């Protein structure tokens, strides 16, 4: 088998910067047989470059590639917010058709503060006896938001879970949701539920609250 | 247009067996190679197998060689992957791709993918909880899908797909019960409440569960 | 008399460049071949030449077996005769290359022979000296010969059809002196040109080539 090694496993660069991905084969490869693919969050891959250096149809001309023999390279000449993806080299020549390990491109941006929402559990969800309380952070950068949950000022811990979406492919911001979980026999004891958000874009922590139970 | 449409993924027991079907449209498969590529959760792309339908030549990765079998059925313009002696490691999205063996010499068209989950667990269907419109001139709305097993083929669209600006759907998370859950949320103008009936359509193919649920304060 | 190769022709005193007749080993079938009698002490049996692109090299398995072209210019002497010779005794192989800017380079192999037809005329090469690269642009261990009908290569592709020639192709390896001929200002960026990677890289198409054999006794 032919081992394909990609030298940066990930890189982070600002809008405008130039970035290069180096893929190295263990054996001479005929350059007509090397291709590069782009994949974005929850999509099938797409062909960028074929024959080591030929731009595929409709790919932005900021992409380019070069190489021969063992060493091949993929260049983005000026990184744009939509170039957030994973990039794979492949050899199509000698079976089995090994892919490279992939490279992830993260895009640096100036800070943006999260817009914070809180949701009380509806009565539909107080049936079946489990109350889930959702806190939502919209369109922030960088990724390092911290939530805290407080109930009658009692600091809760261990009963929460965070989910963070991909970068927006036009704005490069994130979104995050935090879900608190309680039994109904606990939700109805306490009265005031609060979500506290700390992020680099906030001069002081935001809080959102409701009262029920 | 050129499409590849693979189908027949699902949940199956370890040691079980399954047959993925990749139907090709707009081209005759006999003039190209058909290849299968898979992506395990959070991992890179792994090439699985390929077939030359004009000749029957087949190729396999070492990982699957002698367990799987690729074949093609030109009278239906379709390619198959019979999977046998399935394992946890076979849990991936599977894509079929057209490989052009003349000058572009690359996989130019890909299918959307199909999920295979190999797991000795009951395919518990989801329950869907609306999150009421809650506070900026705007409101967040949401639709919570929780306690379902056999993740991946769970889709959440709004107003039958007519609404997509500002719809965020979050990655599913595994709870301590071993069941998955996910949230979908949308942002709308505060003046739009009551003027529009927002509904979330949830479909979870492994439990054949389709439920459409209205969200309002 | 009969002569099996140009080194015998030379030792008989015919010390002049030209086409001569050579006889198959242990047989009476004759072949006509160009003898180089002035370069490097003479006695060189030319087995392949490229000069001007006047001759097509996209030939069938049978043509590469028999030979084709004109011994006065671009031609392939034929795998059968070369297989019959090089299995009788040790031959060296010298390859001479020219680029469009006017440079010269060569590779010398201290042993060359071809397997029989049932082994698809597989190449064997040993030793390497010279200036056209310090790694063999013919893959080692040598591959089966392959042509637009005879797909004997290690590629899942058909190398002879992607690279348009008959060669010991591998998948598809660093060289093909039987590729397409590209003229004075089109020879760059041509993946299917006359290729010799370890001298001018990939995509560069050479100007002229000569493959020729001599006994290692000489
Ligand atoms: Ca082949």
């Amino acid at each position: 088998d032919i081992q394909m090694t990609q030298s940066p496993s990930s890189l982070s660069a600002s809008v405008g910067d130039r970035v290069t991905i180096t893929c190295r084969a263990s054996q001479f490869l005929s350059s007509f047989g090397v291709a590069w693919y782009q994949q974005k969050c929850g999509k099938a891959p797409k062909l960028l470059i074929y024959g080591a250096s030929s731009l595929y149809s409709g790919v932005p001309s900021r992409f380019s590639g070069s190489g021969s023999g063992t060493d091949f390279t993929l260049t983005i000449s000026s990184l744009q917010c939509e170039d957030f993806a994973t990039y794979y080299c492949q050899q199509g020549l000698l079976s089995p058709l090994t892919f490279g390990q992939g490279t992830k491109v993260e895009i640096k941006r100036t800070v943006a503060a999260p817009s914070v929402c809180i949701f009380p559990p509806s009565d539909e969800c107080l049936k079946s006896g489990t109350a889930s309380v959702v806190c939502l952070l919209n369109n922030f950068y960088p990724r390092e938001a911290k939530v805290q949950w407080k109930v009658d000022n009692a600091l809760q811990s261990g009963n929460s879970q965070e989910s963070v979406t991909c970068q927006d492919s036009k704005d490069c911001t994130y979104s995050l949701s935090s879900t608190l979980t309680l039994s109904k026999a606990d939700y109805e004891k306490h009265k005031v539920y609060a979500c506290e958000v700390t992020h680099q874009g906030l001069s002081s922590p935001v809080t959102k609250s409701f009262n029920r139970g | 247009e050129v499409q590849l449409v693979e189908s027949g993924g699902g949940c199956v027991q370890p040691g079980g067996s399954l047959r993925l079907s990749c139907a090709a449209s707009g081209f005759t498969i006999s003039d190209y190679w058909i290849h299968w590529v898979r992506q395990a959760p959070g991992k890179g792309l792994e090439w699985v197998a390929g077939i030359t339908p004009a000749g029957g030549y087949t190729y396999y990765a070492d990982s699957v060689k002698g367990r799987f079998t690729i074949s093609a059925d030109t009278s239906k313009n379709t390619a198959y992957l019979q999977m046998n002696s399935l394992r946890a490691e076979d849990t991936a999205v599977y894509y079929c791709a057209r490989f052009v063996f003349f000058l572009p010499y690359a996989m130019d068209y890909w299918g959307q993918g199909t999920c295979v989950t190999v797991s000795s667990a009951s395919t518990k269907g989801p329950s869907v909880c609306p999150l009421a419109p809650s506070s900026g001139g705007t409101a967040c709305l949401g639709c919570l899908v929780k306690d379902y097993f056999c993740e991946c083929p769970v889709t959440v669209s709004w107003n039958s797909g007519a609404l997509t600006s500002g719809v965020h759907t979050f990655p599913a998370v595994l709870q301590s019960s071993g069941l998955y859950s996910l949230s979908s949320v949308v942002t709308v103008p505060s003046s739009s409440l009551g003027t529009q009936t927002y509904i979330c359509n949830v479909n979870h193919k492994p439990s054949n569960t389709k439920v459409d649920k209205k969200v309002e304060p | 008399i009969s002569f099996r190769d140009c080194a015998e022709v030379f030792k008989s005193g015919h010390t002049t460049n030209g086409i001569y007749t050579l006889t198959f080993p242990n047989s009476t079938e004759e072949i006509k071949a160009y003898c180089d009698m002035e370069a490097g002490g003479g006695g060189w049996t030319i087995i392949q030449r490229r000069e001007d692109g006047s001759v097509d090299f996209q030939r069938t398995w049978k043509e590469y077996k028999v030979g084709f072209g004109n011994p006065s210019g671009e031609y392939w002497l034929g795998n059968e005769f070369v297989s019959q010779l090089t299995n009788q005794q040790r031959y060296v192989l010298k390859i001479h290359l020219k680029d469009w800017e006017g440079n010269e380079a060569y590779s010398l192999y201290e042993h060359f022979y071809l397997s029989s037809e049932e082994l698809n005329y597989r190449i064997h090469l040993k030793g390497l000296t010279g200036t056209a690269g310090k790694i063999s642009s013919i893959s080692q261990p040598g591959n089966d010969f392959s042509t637009k009908d005879g797909d004997n290569d290690k590629c899942i592709c058909k190398c002879s059809q992607m690279l348009t020639g008959g060669w010991w192709f591998d998948a598809c390896g660093p060289s093909n002196l039987n590729g397409m001929y590209y003229p004075q200002r089109q020879n760059t960026n041509k993946f299917n040109g006359i290729k010799w990677y370890y001298w001018k890289g990939s995509g560069y198409s050479l100007k002229a080539t000569t493959m020729m054999i001599r006994p290692a006794d000489f």
